[PDB]
């Protein structure tokens, strides 16, 4: 917590 | 259209000459790589496509290819280390930095985000988007009079790449990138966004997650009494790193201590040692402890507010981890507490709930435990009331789990629990 990293699954 | 392409397509389309085939071919990249179920990351990067993607980052008259080689290019970076690195061996850390001041909002963004993925990997590469010299670009988006004209998702997500570039330790961040971010992260501290309020609570606590110096960084820009506000927020997103940030603070010295206390933060205590999160709990009792570590008036404030019955309940009755803080945050009352503090805690019934405790197969909270009834006899003795205590103990059948620590492994329990025996129960 909370998230190192963050993929973009759209927009 | 560009929907489900092979890589091999991709590859073709990247590598004409054709800067519209490319930007089909990159959109096409950025599909695959942005679906949820293992998005195709390692078979881009062995295609030799992060080159291709970094170049097009600079495709300024082409501001539809800089936005999908943004995206493809956050998502790589979104993965493992060696993958972020690879995005990183590209160059995109300069590329994306560039790409902060792009008059497209969504671009300007994507840049933002793929940064905040470059730095979250950890220190090193933290530290070096920091030489690149993100931080004034990242900076400069936020340089508005009011925060509530940016876009929710754009100040979310500069929120949480400016926090990003706080997290991580070995080594903590540079201090003047420290210094320079600081005014900003106490800007969005005070935003009314609860996502904004989460990330930017997350990054003091990071910030504050060090030596007394960077503690004191943090507690001398005035942000305590907001954090103490934040601490009693009904969103867990938010108490969650107010509290992490509060109990940071006072691991710091007395005065910095001080602040936590005089801003009001013990009343918010009742709430959260008996928060139904565990973790809320736990971290709440780690607080206490390091509070009644404090000096003999921060104990008094201590029981003032009430907060010695609910270090009982916490010992009495809580996920174990959490008693074990609780242990400890009444070894370091009975430690450093005055007699009458000290007696105060017996009255409050803290004898029968330890005692249940020294049968815990822990050796560590054993010794916590066998310290604080060391301590608690020793105020016993100042009042020559040492027997009472003795009985206390007695009745509840904790002499009998004293007596039986003497067969215990570990040679300090064995010994402290045989000196108690020998000094009280005689």
């Amino acid at each position: 917590t909370p998230n190192t990293k963050r993929f973009k699954k759209e927009e | 259209g560009t929907v489900n392409w092979s890589v091999e397509d991709i590859v073709k389309g990247i590598n004409s000459n054709n800067l519209e085939s490319q930007l089909q071919a990159t959109q096409a990249a950025r599909k695959l790589l942005s679906r949820e179920k293992q998005p195709p990351i390692d078979n881009i990067i062995r295609a030799g496509l992060i080159p291709k993607f970094v170049s097009f980052l600079g495709k300024t008259d082409c501001s539809p290819i800089q936005f999908e080689s943004a995206w493809a290019l956050t998502n790589i970076a979104s993965g493992t280390s060696e993958q972020t690195k690879a995005v990183v061996d590209g160059g995109a850390i300069p590329a994306f930095i560039s790409l902060l001041a792009s008059p497209h909002a969504h671009i300007s963004e994507q840049a933002v985000w793929a940064l905040g993925n470059i730095a979250g990997d950890g220190s090193a590469f933290r530290d070096l988007v920091i030489k690149h010299g993100a931080i004034d670009p990242l900076l400069a988006l936020l340089a508005v009079p009011d925060l509530s004209t940016l876009a929710c998702g754009y100040l979310r997500n500069l929120t949480w790449t400016l926090s990003n570039l706080c997290r991580n330790k070995n080594p903590a961040p540079p201090l003047d990138a420290v210094e320079q971010i600081l005014p900003t992260l106490v800007r969005l501290l005070h935003h009314n966004d609860p996502e904004v309020l989460a990330d930017s609570c997350w990054a003091i606590s990071y910030l504050t997650d060090g030596p007394n110096e960077r503690i004191e960084m943090v507690v001398k820009k005035g942000v305590v009494p907001q954090l103490v506000k934040l601490l009693g927020a009904t969103e867990l997103p938010i108490v969650t790193p107010a509290l992490r940030a509060i109990g940071n603070i006072v691991t710091g010295t007395d005065e910095q201590t001080q602040k936590v206390i005089d801003a009001g933060a013990l009343a918010v205590f009742p709430s959260l040692l008996t928060n139904p999160k565990t973790n809320i709990q736990k971290e709440a009792t780690w607080t206490m402890s390091n509070i009644t570590a404090g000096r003999q008036d921060q104990i008094q404030q201590v029981v003032n507010h009430g907060l010695v019955p609910f270090l009982v309940g916490v010992l009495s009755k809580a996920d174990f981890k959490t008693q074990k803080e609780a242990a400890w945050a009444i070894t370091n009352y009975t430690s450093g507490g005055t007699v009458e503090q000290i007696v105060y805690l017996v009255h409050c019934g803290i004898i029968e709930p330890l005692m249940n405790l020294l049968s815990a197969k822990d050796t560590k909270i054993i010794q916590v435990i066998l310290d604080a009834i060391s301590n608690i006899f020793q105020a016993a003795e100042k009042l020559g009331e040492t027997e009472k205590l003795s009985i206390m103990i007695e009745e509840c059948g904790g002499l009998d789990k004293i007596e039986a620590l003497q067969r215990h492994e570990n040679e300090s329990v064995y010994k402290a629990s045989l000196n108690l025996i020998e000094k009280y129960f005689s």
